[PDB]
């Protein structure tokens, strides 16, 4: 203990910051831009066909 | 003639890199001693998936342990990890040889 | 000491679930948002 | 972060007298007093202080601190009031009115930017917590990084502040264009994983964040293949064995791989050199797997590209030649060679003249190599190099130096002497 | 020395058993290498590069007896065309 208990302590709580935060927050920002873009992709396609619509119209 | 004549050419090659292979291999026989032996004491070792460390336990000279700080301090720069492994004794039953 | 440790895994693992709760949310919300904003492109397309 | 807490303690352990400075009129009385209650806003809350619990109250004591732009006086401030403000009881619906009011976020860009290391050091919590055009501004070539590194050190002395500023811009893809403007980026795309250094895990995947950022924004994605070193700085990674940094660095590249040809090669060659470390280093994150296997997955797309490349002779089209994986083999070596053949022989021809005569060693090892691999795979290969007359210079070559080409030109007077011998 | 707890668990896989068997590959690529420079004499990524080296000195070796055989088969058309 004494100095190896604060190490590995100090060790277990800089784990918990970098490495869960790091591959959490990379996570929900990737997912995000994916999932906007894929979605505002979709939004496009129905858009193009409701300018089809507006054209024959 | 032509056959014969070509394949001493291609032995002769084939020695001349092979001294230098010959040496190469030499270091080998040491290299791969360390190697192994640092493979088998993995092997018999197991390692802590919770604290992300491998958790060691083996019978050292209780006096001369002091010095594992050393190693333990020359394998964390050499590595450059900023996370520090704790070496511990525990007290058990069971007599070191 | 060591319970510490197994707290500290704990709490990496809720942390993993909330990343995937969150992207999944993320996802599903980011459908309805750009759903919205294709029905507004199509107002104003009217217009 | 271990950093941020360490310049926060070194500012808040020091005291600073707020009545004296009034009256000497450094600041107001009201204003003085308002940053001493920022400062100890924890002792408020622990007092359970009208002002503590009043975010408005709260809020006027951070702008009051955050009007001074002085280095040590800032620095105490900042650091401190940040301190109390991420503890609940001090300030905690004071950031939300922080982030609402304008004048708020106002107030801390004077002791942002131009001021103080230590003082910058300890308004950036609260800069970076976005919960504007000024925003954007403090963003440059050099910004606030030249003082927040060692540069201008002062008593937080933390690049790590600026890793984190920059993590934040590319948070924000408004704050990811105006970055992608300021200049520097490509440059700190060849330091993006720190080789040696104690912060360097920190560093690295701070810029492995911001990595996948930029691989997530199109005109970042057009930065990146701009970028400088951005292949060192992936072959830095692969160098490391940081299994966390190492996970975020394979997510950025996964994110970032693109068709681009040249940049698929490369990958792919880092690909084989992935999947070796995956399979010698075993990584405890699954995203890791994941990642090994799109690498796998893009080095062989990258081989089914590469392959019309080695029919066609695209290095030999080009001049430069190295160890074709057709070449390597003796049924593409054939189909390559069919189609030179389909000329006759034109690009066969091409390859055997390089062969004679090439611009780099390796080139002519290579050639030497494929020479040998289509003549064992089929007899007019033999035939024709042996009229090109590359043979006896690739034989003279295999007593010379260079000895993988020595071994490659040994290999090839074995193939032509099978056909010579009887 | 630490005590084999994981062989004992499994000898199957280990903990680290894999790279004990890539080792445990590699050693015996060194061990054939190390016997074809004991019958050459010689003084006696790296493991691969061993292995290339040690294939191609056999590859060589075997053209050359290759050679050698045809070379014989070739002297001895030449003397029984001779002795006709």
């Amino acid at each position: 203990n004494d100095a190896d208990v604060s190490k590995q302590i100090q060790q277990m709580v800089r784990f918990i910051r970098q490495e869960a935060e790091e591959k959490a927050n990379e996570i929900s920002v990737s997912a995000e831009e994916e999932f906007n873009i894929e979605k505002l992709q979709l939004v496009e396609a129905e858009k193009k066909k409701i300018r089809q619509e507006y054209e024959r119209k | 003639s032509e056959l014969k004549t070509t394949l001493d050419a291609g032995l002769l090659h084939r020695g001349n890199l092979l001294q230098t292979i010959g040496d190469q291999f030499e270091q080998w026989n040491l290299l791969v001693k360390r190697e192994k032996s640092i493979y088998h004491t993995l092997n018999m070792l197991s390692l802590d998936v919770t604290k992300k460390c491998l958790v060691g336990e083996g019978w050292s000279p209780v006096f001369a342990t002091k010095q594992i700080q050393d190693a333990l301090e020359r394998a964390a720069f050499d590595s450059n990890s900023q996370v520090g492994a704790i070496f511990q004794v525990l007290h058990t039953k069971e007599s070191p040889p | 000491g060591i319970q510490q440790l197994l707290a500290a895994e704990q709490e990496a693992q809720h942390i993993v679930a909330a990343a995937r709760n969150a992207k999944m949310a993320r996802l599903r919300q980011a459908k309805e948002e750009a759903e919205r904003e294709i029905a507004e492109h199509r107002a104003q397309v009217e217009r | 972060m271990d950093h941020a807490e360490l310049t926060t303690e070194q500012v808040l352990k020091r005291d600073i007298p707020w009545e004296t400075y009034m009256t000497t009129k450094l600041i107001s009385g009201t204003g003085l007093q308002l940053l001493r209650r920022y400062d100890n806003r924890s002792e408020s809350h622990r007092a359970q202080l009208l002002d503590d619990d009043g975010p408005s109250y709260v809020r006027v004591f951070v702008s009051i601190l955050r009007d001074i732009y002085k280095e040590e006086t800032v620095e105490y401030v900042l650091a401190l009031i940040d301190e109390m403000l991420t503890a609940n009881p001090k300030r905690a619906r004071l950031f939300h009115d922080k982030s609402l009011a304008s004048e708020d976020t106002y107030e801390p860009f004077l002791r942002l930017l131009w001021k103080g290391n230590w003082f910058i050091q300890e308004k950036s919590c609260k800069i970076l917590a976005s919960i504007t055009t000024i925003d954007d501004v403090l963003k440059l070539l050099v910004e606030w990084l030249c003082a927040q590194l060692k540069k201008p050190s002062h008593p937080s002395r933390g690049v790590p502040v600026a890793i984190n500023c920059l993590a934040a811009l590319l948070k924000e893809p408004m704050v990811r264009s105006s970055f992608v403007q300021a200049d520097g980026v490509k440059l700190l795309t060849p330091l993006i994983s720190p080789a040696s250094t104690q912060q360097s895990i920190q560093l690295l995947y701070e810029t492995c964040l911001c990595v996948w950022l930029l691989s997530y924004y199109e005109p970042a994605v057009e930065y990146l293949a701009t970028t400088r070193t951005l292949p060192r700085l992936i072959d830095v990674v692969k160098s490391s064995t940081k299994e966390k940094v190492v996970r975020v660095v394979v997510l950025i590249l996964r994110n970032l791989l693109p068709k681009g040809n040249f940049a698929a090669q490369m990958i792919d060659l880092g690909l084989p050199q992935v999947v070796q470390s995956l399979k010698a280093q075993a990584w405890s994150d699954e995203d890791l797997l994941e990642g090994l296997n799109q690498l796998e997955e893009g080095l062989k797309d990258n081989i089914k590209r590469l392959s019309s490349f080695d029919k066609y002779k695209q290095e030999v089209l080009l001049g430069h030649l190295d160890w074709s994986p057709m070449h390597k083999d003796p049924l593409f070596w054939r189909d390559n060679i069919t189609n030179f053949e389909e000329n006759d022989f034109q690009i066969l021809r091409v390859l055997l003249t390089i062969l004679d005569t090439s611009s780099d060693p390796r080139a002519l090892a290579v050639a030497c190599f494929d020479l040998s691999q289509f003549i064992q795979y089929h007899p007019a290969g033999r035939v024709i190099v042996t009229d090109l007359k590359a043979k006896e210079r690739v034989m003279k070559l295999m007593n010379h130096e260079n000895t993988e080409v020595t071994k490659s030109a040994l290999l090839c007077i074995q193939r032509l002497f099978l056909g010579a011998k009887y | 020395q630490f005590k084999d707890l994981n062989s004992e668990k499994s000898p199957f896989q280990r903990t680290y058993a894999a790279q004990i068997k890539k080792c445990a590959e590699m050693a015996r690529k060194l061990r054939f290498f190390k016997e074809q420079m004991l019958k050459a004499g010689i003084l006696s990524d790296l493991e691969v590069k061993l292995g290339d080296l040690e294939a191609e000195l056999v590859e060589i070796n075997a053209n050359g007896d290759k050679l050698q055989r045809a070379h014989s088969e070739l002297v001895e058309y030449k003397l029984v065309l001779q002795k006709a």
